[PDB]
């Protein structure tokens, strides 16, 4: 069905542009990451990782 | 990350959500009940009319 | 001629086949807020009045 639009129509009858983002928060090698820097690695010492 | 783009009517914007029903969530675009992500909808009456 | 708030108009609905999806084009609203029942699950119920 055609879906015609006009400027005279009231709110709720006007076009709305939609974009949806879907992520994959599971256990696998990561590919898309936020911009945070990486420090060095320390072993045999109690730390926060 | 997956980005899906389209355009709809205003009163149908509420149909883009998990576990919905209508003419858009049945024959056009369906979201799983365990959705993990975001949606972004904005008015575009200046361009799409 | 929608009535004033202090003398609001009441209409009673009787024997009929109600369809709560053809009223999305009778009024330029965005969504139907509800309380007892979800608006999606309104075509599968029978009410006394």
């Amino acid at each position: 069905q055609s879906y015609g639009f006009r400027p005279t129509y009231g709110v709720g009858h006007q076009p709305y542009r939609v974009v949806v983002l879907s992520f994959e928060l599971l256990h696998a090698p990561a590919t898309v990451c936020g911009p945070k820097k990486s420090t060095n690695l320390v072993k045999n010492k109690c730390v926060n990782f | 990350v997956y980005a899906d783009s389209f355009v709809i009517r205003g009163n149908e914007v509420s149909q883009i959500a998990p576990g919905q029903t209508g003419n858009i969530a049945d024959y056009n675009y369906k979201l799983p009940d365990d959705f993990t992500g975001c949606v972004i909808a904005w008015n575009s009456n200046k361009l799409d009319s | 001629r929608f009535a004033s708030v202090y003398a609001w108009n009441r209409k009673r609905i009787s024997n009929c086949v109600a369809d709560y999806s053809v009223l999305y084009n009778f009024a330029p609203f965005f969504a139907f807020k509800c309380y007892g029942v979800s608006p999606t699950k309104l075509n599968d119920l029978c009410f006394t009045n």
